[PDB]
């Protein structure tokens, strides 16, 4: 019944500002200090400062104090976290925090926004099939492969045979590097299952509505 | 202000096991520390405040103890769920600063990395591009590296990189490193080779292909 509302992801451009909402419902929003948390990636936590709402009494870590502005709207029972100047180093996710005065601690946390700093345009990916070298199987498996260059923003949806193939498949997390994302896929299969049967791989990119089927073909 | 030093950062653990993770404070915090717990995915949760006190539902095996500089959080006999990582988090004064955290990890066997590279698709080539790609499979422990040759010389640029996290069927780790290339330089160059360096293979295991 305690919940902090927050946006799954934003995307926002270089040296633009970007205004991060939690919205707290469930109990009275004067009654408890807000936090806010930086995530980095495979990195760990960092507290970034906090709010009364009501009177907006603040604190703040000092790595933060232009970095951050920290707000509140009783009316909307929703605290508000403005990041200006963006860069790179602000990409993360971003958590609020509800403080409970008896547990003197972080009692209830919202989902978190993750903050995507980037000057890219919605983009579909290049979808590539990836065949074993034209060697030999005579090992007893065989591996192949699917490469997803190009696209923006995440997410991407990457299944094998429609989702019939699940077992023995690695599907990577995504990387940015020159403001577009690339992720591949790798599927292992008994060599008795391929060529001998169709194995595709099916890519999904919700945000430029595309979906893309890639039979990988003997070389 | 306050900084926190957590230990250890890592460890890997099985089932069954106990394990103590410790936090310490520059100065004296008088009990003012709480633990959080951290899924993959997941929003931080909290499991102890006010250094020994265990929050409303967390289970009976997790326990906070210590007072002064000196705090630890123990989990006796660790169950399945129990994987992730760990926070502890001060609130002696501002910054409510957190330790930097301990991830527990699946103990498993080791194994090899299985090595595959894969040239360039017909498709990609077509376009202008030429991304070369190696897979390095279900390996442990986690610790890895690739190298890439272009006719037998190391090429560091142009190498893009990802890992998976621990498999949720057989706890192994995975690598993907693609190289890319224009398809003039590849067009240019005869054999390609990735070369991966694990605990099971300090000399590499090495796959080519000839253009």
């Amino acid at each position: 019944q305690v919940q902090l509302q927050q946006p799954g992801a934003e995307v926002v451009k270089p040296g633009a500002s970007v205004r991060l909402s939690c919205k707290a419902s469930g109990y009275s929003f004067t009654s408890n200090w807000i936090n806010w948390v930086k995530q980095r990636p495979g990195q760990g936590l960092e507290w970034i400062g906090n709010i009364s709402p009501g009177g907006s009494n603040t604190n703040h870590n000092e790595k933060f104090k232009s970095k951050a502005t920290l707000t509140a709207d009783t009316s909307s029972s929703t605290a508000y976290m403005q990041l200006s100047s963006l860069t790179s180093d602000d990409s993360a996710v971003y958590y609020c925090a509800r403080y409970d005065g008896d547990y003197g601690s972080f009692d209830y946390w919202g989902q978190g926004t993750t903050l995507t700093v980037s000057s890219a345009k919605t983009t579909a990916p290049s979808v590539y099939p990836l065949a074993p070298v034209c060697g030999d199987t005579t090992g007893s498996s065989v591996t192949l492969g699917c490469l997803v260059k190009g696209y923006f923003p995440e997410p991407v949806t990457l299944t094998w045979n429609s989702g019939s193939l699940s077992s023995g498949v690695h599907t990577f997390p995504a990387v940015l590097q020159s403001d577009l994302y690339t992720l591949s896929s790798s599927v292992t299969v008994t060599s008795s299952t391929w060529p001998s049967e169709s194995i595709t791989c099916n890519v999904a990119h919700p945000a430029s509505s595309t979906k893309v089927d890639k039979k990988i073909e003997p070389r | 202000d306050v900084q926190m030093t957590q230990s250890p950062a890592s460890l890997s653990v099985s089932v069954g096991e106990t394990v103590t993770i410790t936090c310490r404070a520059s100065e004296n915090i008088y009990r003012n520390l709480a633990w959080y717990q951290q899924k993959q995915g997941k929003s931080p949760q909290l499991l102890v405040y006010a250094a020994t006190n265990l929050a409303a539902g967390v289970p009976s095996r997790f326990s906070g103890s210590g007072s002064g500089t000196q705090y630890s959080l123990k989990i006796n006999s660790l169950q399945s769920e129990d994987f992730g990582s760990y926070y502890c988090q001060h609130f002696w004064n501002i910054p409510f600063t957190f330790g930097s955290g301990t991830k527990l990890e699946i103990k498993r066997a080791d194994a090899a990395p299985t090595v595959s590279i894969f040239p360039p698709s017909s498709e990609q080539l077509t376009s202008g591009g030429a991304s070369v790609v190696c897979f390095l499979n279900n390996f442990y422990p986690k610790d890895i590296n690739v190298k890439w040759k272009i006719d037998g010389s190391e090429r560091q640029n142009g190498v893009l990189n990802s890992w998976t996290d621990q498999d949720s069927k057989d706890s192994t780790y995975s690598m993907s490193s693609t190289l890319t290339l224009t398809k003039d330089e590849y067009e240019r160059h005869n054999s390609y080779t990735c070369e991966a360096t694990h605990k099971t293979s300090t000399s590499p295991i090495v796959k080519s292909f000839n253009r």
